[PDB]
């Protein structure tokens, strides 16, 4: 049928897996899928134990490209040493400022993020699976939707698919405006009909989540990886990347350089072959300031030589890169990070919900010179006590990526100072 | 206050959609919205009634989620991000377009009620920044000229 207007986002992939139909900006229905050999992955891992698939994502690497990078295989162990039912979550939330990979799958491939879906629900033995979409996603909504029915007519969503026993159905939740939504627990709570307000962790969500049941959350670029995973065996998925940090990555590349999209690299490529090798360098070849990895990180152009993997030295979250270059004020950029902060808090920790608007509310005081000593002294100290008490990662990161710019780029703070 | 057939049968398909009924929260909200072009006050209760909910529970969470809107009726919600990828590339080139076009900023509606600039964060199309959402449709920004023909469509 006809869908919501997209924008036609440049996709380019030196691997062909999760890129290879999502490269062509248009919706990918169940024939073309099936053409390049999709739901036969499934097949095979029907014919697998549920054990041997998590074994399979275990020895494969693959780690959380939601952005925290934890191992998915061992999060998936933790959930079956559970008693049952349990509950398997693609999160589809995708809100981090520069982050726009997840969506690309979701709307030009999603048989490829169902069978992912399908395969990850099997090993962990969940027969109700949901997908939670932000609102801003409609075109992905109907899109999904409309996949999933593709599915059923198929056979491989409903009772008993394929002859196996296997039961499954899938749900899809929209947001409604909530950044928050994206934390796993306040994604739970909004799945229940409730306020997205994170829960206290532990328990994590394997132990308690969706009706205080087992439940594992999944980003969506994580769970398109578990198709290949069983296709080409952990060992041949092994080849891709480095052995540490295995398989494809998808890296939105966004701000002042010439071919800004998504990417799919493996993730020993550098924050500098990103810029410069695949997205064509910088807007008029201008020098590169810094990178903000979403609003999570700010790398100075002495940190484009680190590997784009989950490595404590390397680029990690979600691998977004919004490139600034040398005229691009450091201070109003840091003013926008405060601003989203302001706006996403969900209010439940003092520290945070206090924390978040005075950063952003006296940062902007300071961008328009209209700053106090006490404004410039209080800034400083608001941004060092976000994170005390908070019980998620949203307090925690708040006040990370200022701080960052604060220590890498002074003498253009110390301008604003005067 | 009553839902008009055709709207009362969408949130009765919503509400049998999930395992269970207040899961539907959100989509009923979403359809209330699309229905009148914001949330009546007055449609709350009954939306509760439906849902199994207080109503106090329904009230908090129109009140959280950002996208619904209680003040404003609007046919068409010009969503504008104003988030820091969209702001380096040209967020005030779009936002002084649309009130060239428009006469309007943001949170402000025409005095026809058809179209409300509603500034939002990062939209997730940060390559094609600025960017923008007409109800469900998004768009980047190329110009005032490619702004106005976009805006023309919706009648
Ligand atoms: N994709 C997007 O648009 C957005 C992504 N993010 C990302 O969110 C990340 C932070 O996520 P969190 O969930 O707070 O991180 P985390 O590191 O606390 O947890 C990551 C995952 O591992 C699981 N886990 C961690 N420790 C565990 C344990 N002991 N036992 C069992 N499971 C365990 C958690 O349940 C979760 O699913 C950031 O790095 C950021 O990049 C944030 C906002 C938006
Ligand atoms: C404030 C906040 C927002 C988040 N938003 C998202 C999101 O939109 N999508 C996502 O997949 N993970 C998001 N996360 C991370 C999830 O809580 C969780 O770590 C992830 O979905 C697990 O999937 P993964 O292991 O496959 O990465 C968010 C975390 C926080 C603290
Ligand atoms: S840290 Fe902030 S966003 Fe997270 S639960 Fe606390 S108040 Fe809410
Ligand atoms: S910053 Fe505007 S779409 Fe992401
Ligand atoms: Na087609
Ligand atoms: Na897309």
């Amino acid at each position: 049928r006809s869908y919501p207007a997209i924008p036609r986002i440049y996709a380019e992939t030196t691997l062909n897996m999760l890129l290879k139909r999502a490269k062509k900006p248009r919706v990918h229905s169940i024939d073309e899928y099936l053409k390049d050999g999709g739901y036969q992955a499934l097949e095979k891992a029907l014919n697998m134990s549920p054990e041997e698939i998590i074994d399979w994502v275990d020895k494969s690497t693959l780690r959380g490209r939601g952005g925290a990078g934890f191992p998915t295989g061992k999060k998936w162990k933790f959930a079956v040493q559970n008693p049952g039912p349990r509950y398997f979550i693609c999160n589809a939330d995708e809100m981090e400022p520069g982050t726009f990979k997840d969506r690309i799958i979701i709307e030009r491939d999603p048989h490829l993020l169902i069978e992912g879906i399908i395969i990850s629900s099997y090993a962990i033995g969940a027969n109700e699976a949901y997908i939670y979409i932000r609102g801003e996603y409609p075109a992905g909504y109907y899109i999904l939707r409309d996949a999933i029915e593709e599915a059923k007519k198929k056979g491989f969503l409903g009772k008993n698919i394929l002859g196996s026993g296997f039961d499954l159905e899938i749900y899809v939740a929209r947001g409604a405006g909530a950044y928050i939504c994206g934390e796993e627990t306040a994604l739970i709570e909004s799945l229940e009909g409730k306020r997205g307000h994170p829960r206290l962790k532990p328990p994590y969500p394997v132990q308690k989540g969706l009706w205080g049941k087992p439940t594992v959350v999944n980003n969506v670029e994580t769970i398109a990886n578990v198709p290949f995973i069983i296709s080409m065996g952990w060992e041949e998925y092994r080849y891709i990347g480095p052995s540490d940090y295995a398989g494809p990555k998808l890296f939105p590349v966004s701000g002042k350089v010439k071919k800004p999209g998504v990417y799919e690299l493996p993730m020993n490529t550098t924050l500098r072959e990103v810029i410069f090798k695949y997205a064509g360098g910088t807007l008029g070849n201008k020098k590169v300031k810094a990178v903000f990895s979403g609003a999570l990180d700010c790398f100075s152009s002495e940190e484009l030589d680190i590997p784009m993997d989950y490595s404590p030295l390397g680029f990690g979250g979600t691998g977004t890169v919004i490139v600034l270059t040398e005229e691009d004020d450091i201070v109003e950029a840091a003013l926008k990070i405060a601003e989203f902060y302001e706006h996403e808090t969900c209010g439940q920790c003092t520290p945070c919900r206090v924390g978040c608007y005075e950063q952003a509310n006296l940062l902007e005081k300071i961008y328009k010179g209209e700053a106090t000593e006490q404004d410039w002294e209080g800034f400083d100290f608001v941004n060092r006590n976000i994170q005390p008490t908070s019980i998620c990662g949203l307090g925690a990161v708040a006040g990370r990526l200022i701080r960052q710019t604060l220590e890498k780029f002074p003498e253009e703070w110390e301008k604003y100072r005067k | 206050f009553e839902f008009p057939e055709e709207l009362k049968t969408k949130l009765q398909e919503h509400i049998n959609y999930f395992p269970k009924k207040r899961q539907a929260i959100l989509l009923c909200l979403h359809e209330i919205q699309n229905y009148y072009g914001y949330i009546p006050p007055e449609s709350l209760k009954p939306l509760a009634d439906m849902l199994e909910l207080p109503l106090n529970h329904v009230e908090g969470v129109v009140a959280f989620y950002d996208m619904f809107d209680r003040e404003d009726k609007a046919k068409y919600r010009i969503r504008v991000c104003v988030s820091i990828v969209c702001h380096l590339m040209g967020t005030n080139k779009l936002l002084k377009a649309l009130e060239n076009i428009l006469g309007i900023k943001p949170g402000e509606v025409t005095p026809d009620g058809k179209f409300k600039i509603v500034p939002v964060q990062c939209l997730g199309a940060c390559s094609e920044a600025p960017v923008f959402m007409v109800n469900d449709d998004e768009y980047k920004f190329e110009s005032e000229v490619q702004l106005n023909e976009i805006l023309s469509r919706y009648t």
